[PDB]
DNA sequence: CCCCCCCCCCTTT
DNA sequence: AGGGGGGGGGG
DNA sequence: GGCCCCCCCGGC
DNA sequence: TTTCGGGGGGGCC
């Protein structure tokens, strides 16, 4: 009847209150919002458009059928738009397309591939309603037959109604769900193996796995679901226990290479059930040992190398530093965060056990309310539906506004978010304001100055003031930095100034990236500062090391030492070795002996100089047999000590 | 003369969910899962004086009739809830048998859960999973980013709004109307204006008038209640010219007996929220204020710095 | 087997 | 911001 | 039961 | 990273 490309050929192009439409008219047509537009906002926009079942792509690509362009398109966007040649249109023209399909469909292929994923997933959803009202009516029929001759169903939280029963009912996370099953599907192989034949897969080497990722994912669910399916006796262990080596040395290990009574007592009967009499372990919440477990993280680690049963470590964030004796010696398995196209059925099923409208097009959206977190998303139909019996595009936004988890960013988002430009504008600072940035700073409050002091120096700015110049804002950003490290020495001190930690936000934080706010002309380094330090303390220990040693017979203090002696120093230490070859050798001890230095010494005094005068690769163009004849003539000697017992 | 009358704060404390006013879409919803049942595990977070520890015990005191005595575990700040307790008291408590009617389970109330450490919140992870068949858990909070993502993640949030100035005069009204009190009509606008949406200042300031003049207006509610001074410190910040502001900061801060610590940190709140002024004059605003807040630490506490940074955001604001 | 979107996740003591 | 990785679509 | 020690925050 | 002071949680005894 009517065809999607000829609708968008009437429609204006663009060269280089809204009427209401039809259900799912721009259903098959994907749509990327760039600029602002006058009339809707970003939020509001993305909303109009999913409103109609058009699919959102934040970047642009050659299968985008249309992309609305308003004022202050980036660069990027505009040249992706040229490259590709992708039809645009203006805010009068969105308003004209979300009313000009009346025939919601009959159009090209798209559309119809949508309608058929559309109906197999109202399809499957319909499947797993229909297997679950059997289950139910099985086990009620169960339930009258015992009663002939106890927890109710409707008491229960939807989260474990509706928990997996099998690994296909897991959302998400495909293959790392695939590489759990395979990994202790072939434990067996492995251990006859010893752990040596690394296969394919390389999981034939680890003994021991470590799933991570972000909360409400499905990582326990799945660890218990692969250890069932395999026949496995389960042993868990929670931070509800005290995980110490006090006692982990006295209760799980004994475990790790002993039968399972239960199994034995459970699979006797049973044929075929090997791993009925094994045990798996299961450590869950290894990030949650607090000090409540002394020494239990580097038990678990010799645990993992030295285990005879399946051991699975879970834990939320691997990344931590304490984390880190985990490094080399388990499988690590990360589960990602679902996407909203694999949970959507379940959500069709849920809505339908429940009696509860819940239309597609805004389960997207819940998506992002929770961070794609399942638990919670369960838990917000569950409370939602309590008073609510529709949950649509008319309420939707309330319901996404007062759920928003609020996660607290890291260094890099942080750094990445507050040196950008568009919430330093008059229209970003009017809806990110003064106060959500000093947040933001709080978020991490140790680390946020010193990521901003590295990373004001590599970004194109968008917030120049007229007539002034990139390096007249770095400067003015660095006096402001300096001023914030005067407040930062006052607040800690002797005195504990911490009412003081909101003023230092705007100084060595907000300020300077107000005034050279824009966009990141690199990849966001770390702070350097942190490894300069520590080199500059060992240095200067170093230092003292070679001052104690030489106080006796020279007059100087150790900024003395190193800024004048230390280069005669070398003159009378290094030089000879160069010129007149191992002979130098007598005579340097010699030096040696008169400022009671050692090798140790030695070298380090080497290690200082910088410039022309380093050291190094002169020091390693040294003929071994000089150096190794210096070394015999030092240890065939009986040297001096300046100090006894250091 | 050694016998004390109960406040009215406590006399008056509702009892029953529909005598909680605000927030009607969640207590509506409390009320409901009440009739029904099935209480999920919940956070309630707002701010101070809008009826969560109220809306918590009513929901479970209605939920367990008579089973309250035996199904609720109320722990707060002034209770150790440390590790240990978590690990041992909340975890027999939640393994306990009980029996109660069919859609009830028992309730652990952590109030101030904010307050609650890192360690405590993980080990309550796996408890509040392992015996959601007969236990729930109802956390109160002030600011709920204290609270694990872990622990949020299991848990329904219930994020309360302030009180508006309709909801905090119909429940003033209940309360004259209850004890009989003489009252005009601006008595009642000023409470409402110093309550800043929050109940319990708003019944406390209506008891200490009444109880110390009689009849409720504006007169006798000023002369025992002082106007908020961020309202005041904005003012002076917004003046037109650097007399005006000088006279407020002496009239109505120095003369009055605030000290100049506190002017100095309304200042910087006040400023920080500024949203009728640019980012950049309030920054460099901010710069000044902390300036003078230095200088006030170090000891150096005038009312010549105080009028100094009114010189200096005067010179910024031209 | 090979390639192309679409987004996520990690840099980090 | 830049680079690596996972999964659906085309091929 | 009591010292003694180590680790971790600190604005609103 | 980091200059006191307060709190928690574990280890000797
Ligand atoms: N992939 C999933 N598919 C279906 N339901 C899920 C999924 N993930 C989580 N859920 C639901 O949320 C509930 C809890 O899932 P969990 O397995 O505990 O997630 P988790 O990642 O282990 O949570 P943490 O790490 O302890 S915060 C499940 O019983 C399910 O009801
Ligand atoms: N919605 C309300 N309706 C009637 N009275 C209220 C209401 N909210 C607070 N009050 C009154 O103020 C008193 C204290 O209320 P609370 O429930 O203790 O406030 P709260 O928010 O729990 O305090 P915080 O957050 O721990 S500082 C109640 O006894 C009531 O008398
Ligand atoms: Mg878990
Ligand atoms: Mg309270």
């Amino acid at each position: 009847n009517i065809t999607a490309q000829d609708v968008l050929d009437k429609i204006p192009s663009l060269d280089l209150s809204f009427p209401e439409g039809k259900p799912n008219c721009l259903l098959g047509l994907t749509i990327v919002f760039t600029g602002v537009l006058p009339t809707l906002e970003r939020g509001a926009s993305e909303a109009l458009a999913k409103r109609y079942g058009a699919r959102v792509t934040k970047s642009i690509s050659s299968k985008t059928s249309v992309v609305v362009l308003g004022d202050e398109a980036g660069p990027k966007k505009l040249e992706k738009i040229k490259q590709l040649k992708i039809k645009a249109i203006d805010e009068e023209g969105f308003k004209q397309l979300i009313a000009g399909m009346p025939a919601e469909g009959g159009d090209g292929e798209a559309a119809e591939k949508a309608r058929r994923k559309l109906e197999e997933q109202h399809n499957i959803a319909t499947k797993e309603a229909e297997l679950l009202v059997k289950k139910e009516e099985e086990r009620s029929k169960k339930l009258a037959a015992t009663r002939v001759s106890v927890v109710r169903e409707e008491d229960k939280l939807w989260t474990v109604k509706y928990a997996p029963t099998n690994l296909q009912q897991v959302c998400g996370n495909k293959g790392s769900v695939m590489k759990l099953k395979n990994w202790l599907a072939n434990w067996e192989n492995s251990k006859k193996n010893s752990f040596k034949h690394a296969g394919k897969d390389g999981s034939g080497v680890f003994r021991a796995a470590m799933l991570y990722g972000p909360p409400g994912i499905g990582k326990t669910t799945a660890a218990h679901l692969v250890a069932q399916e395999l026949g496995y006796d389960i042993l868990e262990q929670n931070a509800s226990d005290v995980r110490s080596k006090t006692l982990l040395n006295a209760g799980v290990k004994n475990a790790l290479d002993n039968m399972s009574v239960v199994g034995y007592f459970k699979h006797n009967e049973e044929a075929q059930n090997l791993n009925g009499k094994h045990f798996v372990i299961i450590m869950d919440e290894v990030d949650g040992m607090s000090g409540g477990d002394r020494g239990g993280v580097g038990q678990l680690a010799q645990f993992c190398r030295k285990t005879s049963t399946p051991l699975i470590l879970i834990c939320n964030e691997r990344n931590l530093p304490k984390m880190r004796p985990f490094d080399r010696v388990c499988l690590d398995i990360q589960f990602r965060r679902p996407d909203a196209n694999s949970i959507k059925s379940r959500l069709m099923t849920i809505a339908i056990r429940e009696k509860f409208k819940l239309d597609p097009n805004v389960i997207d959206r819940l998506i992002q309310t929770t961070r794609g977190d399942i638990r919670q998303v369960i838990n917000l139909l569950s409370t939602i539906s309590t008073t609510t019996k529709t949950i649509n595009h008319e309420n939707i936004n309330e319901i996404s506004k007062a759920w928003e988890k609020n996660i607290a960013l890291k260094p890099f988002d942080i750094a990445h978010k507050m040196l950008d430009g568009q919430i330093y504008s008059d229209i970003g600072s009017r809806n990110f304001t003064l106060n959500d940035k000093i947040a933001l700073y709080f978020d991490d409050f140790d680390f946020t100055p010193l990521m901003i002091q590295e990373n004001y120096l590599s970004t194109r700015p968008s917030v120049l003031k007229p007539g002034q110049s990139h390096l007249e804002a770095v400067a003015e950003a660095a006096n402001c930095i300096s001023l914030g490290d005067i407040v930062e020495k006052k607040i800690r001190s002797s005195e504990q100034l911490w009412s003081l930690l909101p003023l230092h936000a705007v100084l060595s934080s907000v300020y300077p990236a107000s005034k050279v706010a824009g966009h990141m002309a690199g990849r966001i380094n770390f702070t350097a500062w942190l490894g300069q330090n520590s080199k500059s303390a060992k240095y200067y220990r170093l230092l003292q090391e070679i001052h104690y040693h030489t106080r006796l017979g020279t007059s100087t203090d150790k900024i003395g030492l190193r800024l004048d002696y230390l280069p005669t120093f070398r003159k009378r230490l290094l030089d000879p070795f160069l010129k007149q070859g191992a002979d130098a050798i007598s005579s340097v001890i010699e030096v040696m002996d008169d400022y009671y230095l050692t090798k140790e010494d030695w070298d380090s005094i080497m290690e200082f100089f910088v410039g022309p005068d380093v050291t190094t690769a002169i020091i390693k163009k040294i003929p071994a047999t000089v150096k190794s004849g210096f070394t015999r003539k030092y240890n065939s000697m009986t040297h001096p000590v300046a100090i006894y017992r250091t | 003369t050694l016998s004390l009358q109960l406040p009215w704060v406590e006399k008056y404390r509702p009892q029953v969910l529909s005598d909680i006013v605000g927030n009607k879409e969640t207590i509506d919803r409390l009320q409901q899962i009440a009739k029904d049942g099935n209480m999920p595990h919940m956070i309630i977070s707002g701010m101070p004086g809008i009826g969560k520890t109220t809306s918590v015990h009513c929901l479970a005191h209605e939920l367990l009739g008579r089973s309250y005595a035996d199904g609720v575990l109320e722990l707060n700040a002034s209770d150790d809830r440390g590790i240990d307790v978590v690990r041992n008291q909340i975890k027999h408590f939640a393994q306990k048998k009980l029996h109660l009617p069919p859609g009830k389970h028992k309730i652990v109330i952590l109030d101030e859960a904010d307050s609650m450490t890192a360690g405590a919140q993980q080990a309550l992870r796996r408890t509040m999973e392992l015996y959601s068949n007969s236990t729930r858990f109802a956390f109160a909070c002030n600011q709920s980013n204290k609270i694990i993502e872990p622990l949020q993640s299991r848990c329904a949030i219930l994020r309360y709004s302030k009180l508006s100035d309709e909801d905090v005069l119909k429940r003033l009204l209940q309360i004259i109307k209850l004890e009989d009190v003489k009252y005009t009509n601006d008595g009642l606008e000023a409470i409402i204006f110093t309550a800043e949406g929050d109940m319990r200042q708003a019944i406390n300031n209506l008891q200490s008038t009444v109880a110390g003049h009689g009849l409720v207006n504006a007169d006798n509610v000023f002369k025992i209640v002082d106007s908020p001074h961020p309202l005041i410190v904005k003012k002076m910040l917004l003046a037109s010219n650097l007399e005006d502001s000088i006279q407020i900061l002496r009239t109505d801060l120095w003369k009055k007996g605030y000290s100049s610590i506190d002017i100095v940190t309304t200042s910087f709140r006040v400023t920080k929220n500024l949203a009728q002024v640019k980012e950049s004059v309030r920054l460099e605003m901010i710069k000044e204020i902390g300036l003078t807040h230095m200088r006030i630490l170090e000891g150096v506490g005038t009312y010549l710095q105080l009028a100094s940074m009114l010189a200096k955001i005067h010179k910024l604001n031209n």
